[PDB]
RNA sequence: UUGACGGAAGGGCACCACCAGGAGUGGAGCCUGCGGCUUAAUUUGACUCAACACGGGAAACCUCACCCGGCCCGGACAAUUGACAGAUUUCUCGAUUCUGUGGGUGGUGGUGCAUGGCCGUUCUUAGUUGGUGGAGCGAUUUGUCUGGUUAAUUCCGAUAACGAACGAGACUCCUCCAUGCUAACUAGUUACGCGACCGGUCGGCGUAACUUCUUAGAGGGACAAGUGGCGUUCAGCCACACGAGAUCGAGCAAUAACAGGUCUGUGAUGCCCUUAGAUGUCCGGGGCUGCACGCGCGCUACACUGAACGGAUCAGCGUGUCCUGCGCCGACAGGUGCGGGUAACCCGCUGAACCCCGUUCGUGAUAGGGAUCGGGGAUUGCAAUUAUUUCCCAUGAACGAGGAAUUCCCAGUAAGUGCGGGUCAUAAGCUCGCGUUGAUUAAGUCCCUGCCCUUUGUACACACCG
């Protein structure tokens, strides 16, 4: 349960670049990349968990951090969720 | 505990059987000969080899060595 | 006057770039001060070998040596360079 | 202050410092003990003259000491009962009040760099006592 | 603490490892036999906010 | 005309500055007979009592010591003074007078001219010290 | 008032306000030289950091 | 402003975390370590892999995803870190590459004697003076078995190891 | 036949064995760890070496896994949010929890007898294995041995074996010097001027010479080399001269084994179990500190070879964004302002302790011992009560070298002595290091206790836990 403003701020950042990182810290007040927006770090790791469970994102782990990558299924889903044309692409494409 | 390993003794015998004319009864002279005619990766091993060459050279002058 | 600080964890690669710095600057007719060798620093870490408490009190000692040399005139991986005035 | 025995030097300098009745000698010299690691007060009644003679002697040898240094100079072993003994610094107020007492005699002044050093007057007075102990030996 | 440690406390495996089917089988150890690019989202947020 | 010779105990490095002049022997500015340990006062006077004051009556010696303990500095001072006179008699006096000094100091105690390499051993885990165990 | 109560215990010191940067473990931690990793994970990454055994 | 004692440690902790992250990521890509060359201007990461075509994406997107993941994890500025995937030769002389080649034959379910003996000869023909493969664990049974495979000579003690 | 084992024989080695001795431990108090008791819980792992100051485990909360109370979902994926008031009524958020059926998830939950990885131990003992040749139908054997020697299956020698590999050694890091190089305003010396004091002192100030002291690079040096003696005059040993040394201290460490430790180090992990009235998770409070007791590592002692009081005088390892210097306040513990140091720069010439030199104390349970308690001052922190530590005053216990037993140790070693690191908001009676002072005895032996090897025996081979 996260606000719709914070729900799209995580996806826009995930779509602006091609990757998404987050330290496994459910008690971290603000995400280091989403510092201007009052987005709790728990919302970032829990919103990316819903994307992983639907084949949209693949994850990794380096001792405290997740490493999320937008797949071809996830790029098209965010393209419809953010109401974007087929013309835009992430920074990794 | 002054027993030489087979690495020291075997290398010393091959040096004599190939460079008997260059060696003598002086360690410091044989120490420089073995440094050139043999590529020894260590200096302590060279001093052990050259020191046993000097020992064997004192035996050759009195008779044949079984090795 | 420029002071060049050179800090590395391996003396061979640290003195390799140190000699090339002195030689590379001596051909330019620059009066340079010799390489001042700072006292080496050994980062001691004495840990317990076993991941439990059953080991026979066997500790393992680690070292991380940081050699420091400065050059006062008027790069290989593992060597840090920092110039001053 | 060298060329003579330093243990008889501080005893003769304290006698000169007591015969010259100008030292401060605070009121609590009868109640205080010179360190937290000490069990009893000094046996000698005139301990403030003995310490002042020894303090000005340390400033002759190593100037710019200060209160924190004289606290370390006069430190010692601290018995902790059934626990092992450690080093303990001396008294800070005793070291501070004995430094200000030497300054009233113009023998010690504030060092420009660090703490307090010896004055040309104090260096003269210490060398005079150093000559008396040499002739008396 | 166990009295007889070497005595296996199971009827499925002893203290000495015993292979299944003598090492033969797919997931077994092995028997002793003979075998040898257009604009990104940053630009889209400007084109939609300039009108 | 002066030499600077060092004498080394465990960690006591005493450097004697043997320089021509009168019979002056001082340690850190203090006279030789004024060092705090009076029990070891004769150990510091062995180079003078054996060689005689006439050999030291032409050179000033100013020893500077640092490191080690009280006893280590004693053996380092007497070693620096012993070798500083030998090194002085070698570069500014004839070699015959050097052997006349060395044979007196070596026959009495070799530690006046040769430092012993004994140092503290590293502590091993599982014990209170180097050798002892728990 | 759960937002003012969840994770409201002051954690600015002690063994609870710090953990291993490798496995989130709070025991056997090594705080020297800014390692901030438990004693069991340092032995694993000793060569990768640069700590070798000479004696 | 960080001291040199903590700086050289922080440089080693970064290389330790960077190497381990690439093991869990480039496992099926023949990853065999990295070389971090830090310069005062920028930092370049050299990835060593036996299959470089997989370290790079279909058009070079995975290499873009790794360099974008490293700049965000370690606070590197945009365009401040560069990753260069390299190809290591003589795969038989790489212990990490041969451990991956053996692991991908075990999960396929061939054997532990036919698989290790096959990977033991690939190392010997690659110019190695000696090899040693040890497979421990449980397989087809409750009890764990240790299958050791040696070839040539192996130095165990001393500094040359 | 090869292993394993033996309560069979022989041989050998090792201060985790002995001998000769040192310091002890066991006795006292106390600090801690483990049982046993008690307990809403007194989490739990480990129990001969190879459990018991161990899990780097010195637990105020957190840690935390235990106990009793209350929230929270952090319920992937295929309407609902918060909240003022007081002990129930309103307002607010807006598709983000929609309730169920699916069946994810997380554990300091079980299983170390399902495992990985590390580690301990066998054993840091010297052991282990190809090629070719030889013996045997063969498994296998020989090499890999009667003996001598060595720290060592280290070597010589004997020799159906010869030549080799791993281990040992070599190697790596260490300290011992080298007035010879390379260089040093983040190291110093010396000569100089300057200036304070009575030619001596000056870590009191200044930039020219150059590297002894300091730092650290390179290259040297030591190899039983030289001499004498003992020896298959071999392998080596012993004693000497020379010399900075005539066995220096770690690290690494084979074949192979344990039902050794660890699931409570891991987003190492199989399975089982618990899954929202939770074994998840958070926040309070308590516990792990609980005490008739039986033990294990330790500290302090039982003094005059000493306690005190005072004088004097010497370290090294190392750490520092927190380490700390000066001027003030206070009796101490503290406080306070101004400072320095991300460091060979500041702390810092690390003015350490023991020790040394005076001064009183005088078989004395005493100025030995400072345990147990009272009354106060401070510091750390959100908060110390079950006293966190610390200071001051007072209280002044057992303990007069310690039973049967038992531990460690051969030279800068034992022991004494203090320092630093780790733990650390507060922080050492622990441990890892460091220097300081500095010995007695021993250069030997299988007597004991431990393993190793050969021979021998076996109905054992899951291998005597047979
Ligand atoms: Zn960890």
């Amino acid at each position: 349960l996260m606000p719709k403003k914070d729900r799209i701020a995580i996806y826009e950042l995930l779509f602006k670049e091609g990757v998404m990182v987050a330290k496994k810290d459910v008690h971290m007040p603000k995400h280091p990349e989403l510092a201007d927006k009052n987005v709790p770090n728990l919302h970032v790791m829990k919103a990316m968990q819903s994307l992983k469970s639907r084949g949209y994102v693949k994850e990794q782990f380096a001792w405290r951090h997740f490493y999320w990558y937008l797949t071809n299924e996830g790029i098209q889903y965010l393209r419809d969720f953010l109401h974007l044309p087929p013309e835009i692409v992430p920074a990794t494409l | 505990g002054r027993v030489r390993t087979k690495t020291v003794k075997k290398a010393a015998r091959v040096i004599i059987e190939k460079y008997y004319t260059r060696l003598g009864n002086d360690f410091h002279t044989n120490k420089r000969v073995c440094e050139e005619i043999a590529i020894i990766p260590s200096k302590k091993l060279r001093n052990k080899i050259a020191g046993y060459v000097t020992h064997l050279m004192k035996r050759i002058q009195r008779g044949p060595v079984r090795g | 006057r420029i002071r060049i600080t050179l800090t590395s964890r391996n003396v061979k690669s640290l003195e390799k770039v140190c000699a090339d710095l002195i030689r590379g600057a001596k051909e330019k007719n620059l009066k340079v001060k010799g390489p001042v060798r700072m006292p080496t620093k050994t980062l001691r870490i004495t840990t317990r070998k076993t991941p439990c408490g059953e080991g026979s009190k066997t500790w393992d000692r680690f070292q991380m040596r940081i050699h420091k040399r400065l050059i006062d005139l008027h790069i290989e991986p593992g060597v840090e360079v920092e110039v001053t005035i | 202050v060298k060329d003579v025995n330093q243990q008889e030097f501080v005893r003769a300098l304290a006698a000169f410092l007591k015969k010259s009745g100008k030292l401060k000698v605070p009121e609590w010299v009868d109640t205080v003990k010179l360190a937290k690691h000490k069990e009893l007060a000094p046996y000698d009644e005139n301990w403030f003259y003995t310490r002042a003679a020894s303090t000005v002697r340390h400033l002759y040898l190593r100037g710019g000491a200060g209160v924190g240094s004289m606290t370390k100079i006069y430190g010692g072993r601290q018995s902790n009962g059934v626990m092992p003994s450690h080093f303990s610094r001396g008294s800070k107020s005793v070291a501070r009040k004995v430094l200000q007492a030497l300054e009233s005699l113009k023998m010690v002044d504030k060092d420009p760099s660090g703490g307090r050093k010896l004055t040309p007057q104090g260096q003269r007075d210490l060398d005079r006592i150093a000559g008396q102990v040499a002739a008396a030996s | 603490k166990r009295e007889f440690d070497r005595h296996s406390g199971s009827d499925r495996a002893r203290m000495r490892p015993e292979d299944k089917r003598g090492g033969s089988g797919p997931r077994n150890w092995g028997s002793i036999k003979e075998a040898f690019q257009e604009m990104s989202l940053d630009e889209w947020k400007l084109l939609q906010d300039q009108n | 005309q002066s030499v600077q010779v060092f004498g080394r105990k465990k960690t006591a490095t005493a450097v004697a500055h043997c320089k021509r002049g009168n019979g002056l022997i001082k340690v850190n500015g203090r006279p030789l007979e004024m060092i705090e340990p009076a029990t070891l006062q004769y150990k510091l006077l062995e180079p003078v009592l054996l060689l005689g004051k006439e050999r030291f009556a032409g050179v000033d010696i100013r020893v500077r010591v640092k490191g080690g303990g009280h006893v280590a500095q004693v053996y380092a001072i007497r070693q620096a003074i012993s070798k500083s006179l030998v090194a002085y008699y070698q570069k500014y006096v004839d070699e015959a007078s050097k052997k006349e000094i060395k044979d007196i100091l070596i026959q009495y105690d070799r530690t006046l001219l040769v430092a012993d390499p004994r140092r503290c051993e590293s502590k091993k885990f599982g014990g209170p010290g180097a050798r002892a165990r728990y | 008032g759960h937002q003012q109560l969840y994770w409201s215990h002051p954690r600015k010191f002690g063994q609870g306000s710090r953990s291993c940067r490798v496995c989130s473990n709070r025991h056997g931690l090594i705080r020297k030289y800014g390692l901030n990793m438990c004693r069991q994970c340092f032995r694993q990454y000793a060569k990768d950091i640069g700590f070798v055994k000479n004696c | 402003q960080i001291s040199k004692k903590r700086k050289f440690v922080a440089d080693g902790i970064f290389k330790a975390e960077l190497n381990e992250f690439l093991t869990r990521e480039l496992a099926e890509d023949g990853y065999s370590g990295v070389e971090v060359r830090v310069t005062p201007t920028r930092t370049e990461i050299i990835i060593l892999a036996t299959r470089t075509q997989n370290v790079l994406g279909e058009k070079g997107r995975r290499i873009r995803e790794l360099t974008a993941v490293v700049q965000k994890r370690f606070g590197f500025p945009e365009g401040g870190v560069e990753l260069y995937a390299e190809k290591v030769a003589t795969r038989g002389l790489c212990a990490i590459a041969q451990a991956e080649s053996l692991r991908y034959k075990l999960l396929g379910g061939l054997a532990v004697r036919r698989a290790c003996y096959g990977v033991l000869r690939f190392i010997m023909e690659s110019g190695a003076k000696g090899c040693e493969v040890v497979v421990s664990g449980k397989l087809r049974g409750q009890r764990a078995k240790s299958m050791k495979f040696v070839d040539g000579l192996m130095i165990h003690s001393g500094d040359p190891v």
